[PDB]
Formats: C-alpha cells, structure tokens, sequence
DNA sequence: AAAAAAAAAAAAAAAAAAAAAAAAAA
DNA sequence: TTTTTTTTTTTTTTTTTTTTTTTTTT
C-alpha cells in the first residue's frame, strides 16, 4: 500500500498511467472516500453527508463536489483531477456511490450510477484563448447558448455478432464522439460482417449544443468564436436558447476528414464534453458565491428560515431591507417587496382563470434613482429580463418565427417576456416607446399568454411574468395641479392592468436635502473600495453590510425564492364588508373627482397584496392585519395620484378605513 | 393486510398519506411530515415514481416482496405496527378485495349518495334514503355501486384530510380545564358536516392525532359545526383513546362517554333550545343563540 | 479468371413569407 | 410630431437512386 506522502512522487513519465496503475487507484479510492466521510466546515458539520442525505430525498442521480474544498485538504489529489479528469471521474463516482449507499441501502434500484458534479474550478478561460496545451483538461468556459439539437438516446454498450463464427464480441464503452471500431474476432480469426446485436442493450441520453462568445467579452468591434458541447444524461435541457451559461468540461479533439480536405493541412476538430452547467442570466452576483445555483438552500438555511419567520415585524424588516443605500422612498420599496413576492394564481373548476402576479409603475421626476431601483430587481430576482426604450420591438418582448437552419420548417423562437417565465420583466423609460411595441404586452400583462397565427403555426404559449415599469411624466416633471391623465399619455386599457402606482415629487425643504445628502456622502464613503485572509475579506465585507442591512443579501434571496416555491396562502376568513365598502367608495370617488381608472381589476389586487403580505411571514393562512395593511396601501396609492385641491378632503374621507 | 387507506384501489403514495396512523406518527400535514415520507420511500428502495402508479398496474416485482420491505424498514420510523392479518374475497375473474375497504366504501355510501323543521326534515329524508343505497352494495350483482362509493371514500377522505390540517395550523383547538373545544364557524365545505358520520369521521381524525402525541391526557373532545341554512349548531361529544400499540396493562373496558347525562342534566334545568332526538345520546342540535351560554354551564357541570 | 464491395452522378433556384430599418406625410 | 407609408434583405444546398462502370480479393 501507499500513502499520501507517496502519490507525490510520479513514475511512468505521464500522470495517465500513473493513475490507471493498481496499487495507485486503491489508495486514490480510499483517499476519496475519506475525503467524503470526514470534511467538516468551519461550524463542524458534515456537508456531503447532508449532500448525499438530500440526494436520496429528492431522487436526485448526481452529487455536487466543491473543488476549493479539495484542495484545502488533499492538494495533490487536486492536481491529478485538475490535469487528468476522465480517469479521476470514474474512480470517484464508484466512490460516491459506495458512500451512497451508507445512507440509502438498496438505492440500486432506484438509480445504477451516481454522477458527480464539480464546482469552483479556480481558473476561467475565454474561447479565444484556448491552444493545443489545453488538451485533455479540465477547463471552464464562459458562453451564449444559440442552438440546441435535441434529445435522442445514444447507445452506452454497443455489442457486435459475427455470422460465421457466430461470435458474440464483449461490450464496448462508446466515446460519445468517435464510433465504435471492431475488426478483429477472437474466435472468428478473420474478418466477418458485424451486427448490432439488436434489442438487449443500454441507452444513454444525449444532446449538442453550440456557444458563442458573450457579446460583453469579446472585444468591441470584433467578430465571435463558437464552440460545440455534448451535454449527456441528466444535463439535458438544462440550457435553453438564449440564455448567458457557464460550462466546465473537457477539451477533446478528434480526425475530421473534411477538415483535413478543405484547409490543406492535417488539422483537428475539437469539442468540448459538458461536466457542469451554471446560470448567469440577469446574474451581477457571480463576483462572489459558491457553488452551482444561488438560489437553492439546503437543510439548516430552511431551518433558519422558519425560525426567523415567527419573528413579529418581519414584514418591516424585509421592507427595509429593500435597496439599503437609497433613502427614503418607503412606499416604493413596499411596491417592490409586494411584487416580488407575488401572490397566488387561480383556477375555478378548471374553466375560470385568474392571474396571480402584481405589477409596478413608477412615475417621477429625474434624479430620483428609478433606475437604480430596476437594477436592484434585476439583481434580486431568479429570473429577471431588462429592456429599455427604443432598443425593444414588437416580437423582441414576444415569440418570433424563423426558419429552422437544419428542418428548413418554420419555428417559435422566445423573447424577453418568455425568457423572464415565473419571472420579472423590467422595462425601463417605459414612455419613450412605439405605441405598437407598447401594445404587444397587453395580453401578457392580464391573460398571461401569448398567441402566434403565423405562417402555417397556431399556437399559444405562456409568460407568467410581472412587469416593473419606470416613466417620466409629460414635460419631464409631475405638476401636482393637474390629474393624473393630464400628466401622462398612456390610456385606460394600459393604466388599469397597473396594481401599484407610485408617483415620486422632488420638493424644495432644506432638512431633506441636508439628510439626502449626508447619506449620500456616507455612501459614498463607505463604498470606497480602498486565520485566513479568504475569511477576513469576508468578516470585512459583513461589517459593512451590517450598518445598512437588517438581514444579508445572500440570505435574502433563498428566503424569496423559498417562499415563493414553497407557500400557497388561502382566504377562508376574511371581512368582506369592509372590502366591499373599500371598492364601491373608490369607485364613486373616481368619476366624480379624479383620473385614475377603477374596475372589478382593482378589485382584486387587494386580495392579491394581502396574499403577498402573507407569504412575507411563511404563513399558510391570511389574517386580518395582511388585509387591512392591503387597504391601506392601495387607499395611499389611490388619494395621492389627485390635485393638491381635492386631496386633503379625499384624505379625511377614506381614513376611517385605516384606523389602525 | 397494513393499516393503509384503500391500497388495492389507490396507490401506494396515496395509501401512507391519507391514514389516520401514519398521520399520527409522522405529522403529515406540515412539511415536515412530508419530507420525513419522502426519506422512508427513498430508503425502502421503490423508486418515487413507481410507488405512484396504480397497484394493479404497480411493478410485479416490487409488488411481489412487500412484505419483505416492510418488515426490515418500518421499525426505524415507529410504524411497525401497520402489518397485520385480514380477510380477502375473490370472485372469478374479477379482483380482490378486503373487509375494511368495502365498509369504508359503505360507510362513504351512507354518507354522500343519491321554517327550519321542513329543512331539517329533508336532511333526515335523505339520510333516510341513503340507506338503500348501502343496502344495494352487499348484493353481488351491483358492483358498479360499490366502485362509487370508493370513490365517494376517497372525495371524502380528502376533504377530511384539507379540513384537518387548517384546524391543526391555526390552533382552534382550545384547552379547557375539563374538556378541549373545537368550534367550526368559517370555512369551505360546512354542509358536508351536517352529517353525523363525517364529523365523527373528523372527530376520529382528531383524536388519532392527539392520542400520538407526547401530551399525556384523557380529557373529552367536543366538536361543534353550523349550519347556516338551519342557523343551529350540531354539537358532538367525543372520547378520548389510548395509543394504537400500548400495552395491555392498562386494557380495561375503555373509557365511557359521559356526555348524555351532563347534556341531560343542563337540559332539565335551563330553558335552552336544544334538540336531543338522535339515536347517540352524545349528538344534539343547538340553536346559535344559545351556545356561547350553555358551553358555560358545562363547564361547571361536572362528571366530564 | 472469377466473386464481392464501393462509390460517382447530383443540381438549383425562383417564389413567398416575416422582420427592421431608412424616407414619406394629417 | 407621430403617425402612416416604403425598400429590402437573407431566407436557399444534406440529399438519390439503382444501373453502369471500376478496383480489390478469394
Ligand atoms: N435617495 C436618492 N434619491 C435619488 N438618487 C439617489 C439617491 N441616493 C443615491 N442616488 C443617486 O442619484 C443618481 C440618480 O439616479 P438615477 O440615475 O437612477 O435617476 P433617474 O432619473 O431615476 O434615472 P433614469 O432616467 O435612468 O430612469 C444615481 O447615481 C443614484 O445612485
Ligand atoms: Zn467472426
């Protein structure tokens, strides 16, 4: 037997067959294991035993591997899977699942393999730096997925029969990228038609998929490289057309004729063979964080959760913890907060649907850090899209049709509303726009659907999407002398698919600008960019969060994600009168004094807001404070959209309603 | 035979979430509960998307070593005692089935089929007529009868089991000193709840629930219902149980309800608007008015 | 001398549908 | 001024068939 200290020393002038020896695979194999058993993080709990715990639960087929976690410990076994990852890759699967079935005894029949996933390699190349020197490896690469050819099964083990000897050949490993060659017989001793053995053999999944350059990296002005990856089981349609991916694979090469015939030269085609797959789609996060998805928790983060939902004022706390360095604007952040939680969509008796997301509009003067709100969004949200002005065209924020390069049939391709599905749509100067660009979400905004008759194609897809939208009123400032509809373009057909309008005044008062602008120059103090130290730069890096944040970022975005995955809240007692009374005072209220539209579609963004209000707290069941918090926020919304001459009386007027 | 809800005639997954022991054990109606079910099926070694399937269509291998499973993995989660022994009829070519599914397919048939003492009377009129449909299921030639009062039974378990995990989440039951009470003022679906059968079948799934737990007490249950069309509440005393598995030692006749006389006793005394006509002493129909009043004088009146 | 296997030989193109620009006007 | 109007621009080849005529291969 060997040892640690012994892997060091290498003989057979390559590491592939230093590797692949026997004696050097029993020791790899063990050394692996303990490093599976026996990790602990710095709070002393075991992570992969949890990973592997959770795989079984979910009847998952792969385990997800840090690579910093690797290295820490066993730096040598680091290095061998950083330069040879195909003989590495298959000792420490066996491995895992031997340490599978530690928790899961007979796990054999739910799943015959378990795959392992590796994260955080530390080195990222581009397309266009990648040379011959990097065959063989591990790489990570940064792409655009453009096109996808789709799924067919691919033989696993491939068997050959020969007729006159009647030979049956042993099974073969297929490369997934170069065909199976026999011509030899061990029995036969000459050459002899082969057959496929038909029936009685494994299949495997596989897929094709081509990167191009991300138009942000490659140099301003210069033309794309792409690249083809073989994504195999359990990987496929994990990336879909359109998205922004990061892949960590394997370089390979492999004889092309027509290369060779074309260029004059004994050239290579290469490709490249998908290991992991990470999101970075609407993704500013990815200077920091580990691991493959951010948004996705594990056992003690969810206990975290519950304990710190029963807290009385979370609501606030969230609510405040809604873009910290901007100041003031309270309301806009309820918006914000109310929206991105969502509410609950419907359906009576399999005949009557009813939308279940609320959108935002955000109507002010310049200067008032709309944008940076919309940014904010962006960053928080799992799926977000973002579009701007005129650079957004009709089937841009819908399905095109285009013909299929390969099929030469036409085909639906996606667009930024069905990119952002169970998402966010951003849409920023959201006034400066065609009127029949604008007028392409209207189905989208209420029927959550979108309807294509074009060329020989009928069809209709679906988009359950909130749309957060920011404008500048008529002469690039609100005159609070006049109504609403004075004071905009947009008609009745799009201001009544709004739920929440908030309208932002920039006054003259010389104590707000003197807070506005210590704060300001608090911020911009503090965001001067100017044990172990990984873990100081992260103490560092939480102090200053600390000041402006009641609860973290990080922390923050598993909290949404898990309420919205996880809490579906009902209504089954609730006060219906003062709900009632609430719409028909709005109603009434409106033709006789003012410009903003109420129908049966207000109606409703109540309940939606009071749902909201209780996934904010983790509760399966909306009380009364959710509700009445829901009436008041749409009875603000409503009395400040009005001249300054009616407001104080419409004030007075619905007050009784809030009396908390 | 397993203590399972309709195995023969549902899934497997569906047969572990809707029984009232596993329930108990596991505390389904959180996720917690959940989680916990998911860990079990993942360990036995049937894979999530077989154990969802059909049985007559469920994998003849699986199907084949039950028993097996079930002896080596049940005693970690503490539902070792779900196996047990039954009867079984089969008729020619046509299927199996066990005593306790065909009186669950009865007693679903009693209870769902086919200026307020008129409506009172109409209720009793057809709780009258259901009783030919019961009687119809028991003759072999009418088989198409019991296949719906299956699934009448799973309609209805179902609603049990949605009205049981609101009750549970908001803590409507409240811990007096000498009862628990549990009254059900809002909601969907009070009218299936006019009906004694499905309050006692709520009352069951209460009591099953509490009897598990690690609270140790033997107080009485009282649960109450309305209904809005008659504006009289329905009112039902329930007994407490021991745990399914205890020992013997304790085994005695059970414990007795003692909810006729005190009902009685009240009765005799106050001018109340109640009505004590049905057969269970422990069952009576009690004006709105006069609730909130009468639950006080129980309160002092002993003997619960 | 008599078998089994393996390529050449393509060619072709107008006619229609969808989407984004760069010039016209009530 | 925001409406209508207008040119116009790739879109194309991945497939076929049994003879007929060549090289290998017992
Ligand atoms: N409390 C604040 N209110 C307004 N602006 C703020 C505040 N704090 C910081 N700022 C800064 O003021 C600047 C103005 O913000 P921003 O560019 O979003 O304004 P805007 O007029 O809403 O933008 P746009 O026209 O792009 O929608 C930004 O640099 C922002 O970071
Ligand atoms: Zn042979």
């Amino acid at each position: 037997e060997l040892t640690l200290e012994s892997l060091s020393n290498v003989k057979a002038n390559s590491y592939s067959e230093w590797i692949t020896q026997p004696n050097v695979s029993r020791t790899i194999a063990r050394e692996l294991k303990s490093f599976l058993l026996e990790y602990t993080d710095e709070t002393g709990r075991s992570v992969y035993g949890a990973r592997i715990r959770t795989l079984g639960e979910m009847n998952s087929e792969s385990l997800e591997v840090n690579y910093r976690h690797l290295a820490e410990s066993k730096a040598i076994l680091a290095l061998f899977l950083a330069k040879c990852p195909e003989e590495m890759l298959k000792i420490f699967d066996l491995v895992a699942m031997e340490a599978t079935e530690l928790h899961y005894p007979d796990y054999a029949r739910i799943h015959s393999e378990i795959h392992v996933r590796i994260s955080d390699f530390p080195t990222i190349y581009s397309l266009r730096e990648l040379r011959e020197s990097n065959l063989s490896s591990l790489v990570r690469v940064t792409g655009v997925v453009t096109r996808r050819t789709g799924v067919f099964p691919q033989l696993k083990y491939v068997k050959f029969n020969c007729l006159k000897c009647g030979s049956i050949l042993g099974p073969f490993f297929q490369d997934s990228n170069e065909e199976i060659r026999i011509s030899f017989c061990t029995n036969c001793k000459s050459k002899g038609p082969f057959r496929v053995n038909g029936e009685k053999t494994v299949y495997r999944n596989y897929q094709r998929v081509t990167l191009q350059e991300a138009p942000g990296t490659v140099p301003p002005g210069r033309l794309p490289r792409h690249r083809e990856v073989i994504l195999l089981a359990d990987l496929v349609d994990v990336s879909k057309p359109g998205e922004e991916v990061e892949v960590t694979g394997i370089y390979k090469n492999n004889y092309d004729g027509n290369l060779n015939a074309k260029n004059g030269f004994p050239v290579f085609a290469t490709i490249i063979e998908a290991n992991s797959i990470k999101r970075r789609e609407g993704n500013t996060a990815n200077e920091g964080e580990e691991g493959l998805d951010v948004f996705s928790w594990t056992e003690e983060e969810e206990r975290e959760f519950r304990k710190i939902s029963r807290d009385r004022g979370i609501i606030d706390k969230i609510i405040s913890s809604m873009a910290p360095s901007i100041y003031g604007h309270r309301d806009i952040k309820t918006a914000v907060a109310c929206s991105l939680f969502g509410g609950v969509p419907k359906n009576v008796n399999g005949k009557h649907s009813i939308r279940g997301d609320i959108n935002v509009l955000l109507l002010g003067d310049p200067g008032t850090a709309k944008s940076q709100i919309l940014k904010y969004v962006e960053k928080t949200a799992h799926r977000a899209v973002f579009a701007t002005g005129q650079g957004a065209s009709a089937v841009g924020l819908t399905a095109s049709v285009r013909k299929d390069p390969i099929t030469k049939e036409w085909t639906l391709e996606g667009g930024a509303l069905v990119l952002a599905d169970k998402g966010v749509c951003l849409i920023d100067e959201f006034d400066k726009m065609n009127d029949q660009d604008r007028t392409s979400i209207h189905e989208a905004m209420e029927q959550q659907s979108i309807s294509i008759s074009k060329a020989g194609i009928v069809t209709t897809l679906q988009a359950r999407c909130s749309i957060i939208a920011a404008a500048n009123p008529n002469g690039g400032r609100y005159n609070s002398t006049l109504p609403l509809a004075q004071n905009v373009s947009l008609t009745e057909p799009i201001l009544s698919r709004f739920d929440i309008l908030c309208v932002v005044r920039d006054l003259v008062d010389e104590e707000a600008d003197e807070r506005l602008a210590t704060f300001v120059v608090d911020s911009h103090v503090r965001s001067h960019p100017e044990l172990n130290a990984r873990q100081r730069r992260l103490q560092r890096q939480r102090k200053k969060e600390e000041e402006i944040s009641p609860i973290p970022q990080e922390l923050l975005m598993k909290y949404i994600h898990y309420a919205r995955t996880k809490i579906y809240p009902k209504l089954h007692q609730m006060d219906m009168d003062k709900v009632s009374r609430v719409y028909a005072d709005l109603r009434r209220e409106s033709i006789s004094t003012g410009s903003f539209p109420i129908t049966v579609r207000h109606l409703e963004s109540i309940l939606r807001i009071a749902e909201s209000f209780a996934k904010m707290r983790l509760s399966e069941f909306v009380s009364s404070y959710d509700l009445d918090r829901a009436i008041k926020v749409v009875v603000d919304s409503f009395v400040d959209a009005q001249k300054v001459s009616v407001r104080r009386q419409l004030r007075r007027s619905f007050a009784i309603y809030t009396l908390g | 035979d397993y203590y399972l809800f309709l195995l023969r005639h549902s899934s497997l997954y569906d047969s572990f979430y809707y029984s009232n022991y596993v329930n108990a054990k596991l505390s389904l109606w959180n996720e917690n509960g959940k989680k916990r079910l998911h860990k079990m099926f993942a360990r036995m070694g049937i894979p999530l998307s077989t154990a969802q399937e059909t049985w007559l269509y469920m994998d003849h291998s699986i199907k084949r070593e039950l028993g097996i499973i079930f002896d080596k993995n049940l005693d970690r989660y503490g539902l070792q005692d779900i196996i047990r022994d039954g009867f079984v009829r089969t008729l020619g070519y046509r299927g199996s089935i066990s005593a306790s599914e065909f009186v669950e397919a009865l007693t679903a048939l009693l209870e769902v089929g086919n200026n307020s003492a008129q409506k009172l009377t109409n209720l009793r009129k057809r709780w009258v007529s259901n009783f030919w449909l019961s009687w119809d299921a028991l003759d072999d030639r009418k088989v198409e009868l019991l296949n719906r009062g299956i699934q009448l039974a799973q309609d209805l378990q179902r609603a049990i089991f949605n009205t049981g995990v609101a009750i549970l989440e908001k803590k409507l039951i409240k811990h007096l000193r000498i009862y628990r009470l549990c009254v059900l003022q809002d909601g969907p679906d009070l009218d299936l709840y006019r009906n004694p059968l499905t309050l006692l079948r709520l009352g069951n799934w209460l009591i099953e629930c509490c009897a598990e737990s690690e609270d140790k007490q033997l107080l009485p249950m009282v649960l109450a219902s309305i209904d809005e069309n008659t504006d009289t509440y329905l009112v039902a005393g329930l007994t407490p149980r021991y745990p399914r598995g205890l020992d013997t030692i304790h085994t005695k006749k059970p414990i007795l309800n003692n909810f006729s006389m005190a009902f009685q006793q009240i009765t005799a005394e106050t001018d109340a608007k109640v009505r004590i006509d049905n057969f269970e002493s422990s069952i009576i129909e009690i004006r709105r008015e006069d609730l909130s009043p009468f639950l006080e004088k129980l309160t002092l009146s002993g003997l619960l």
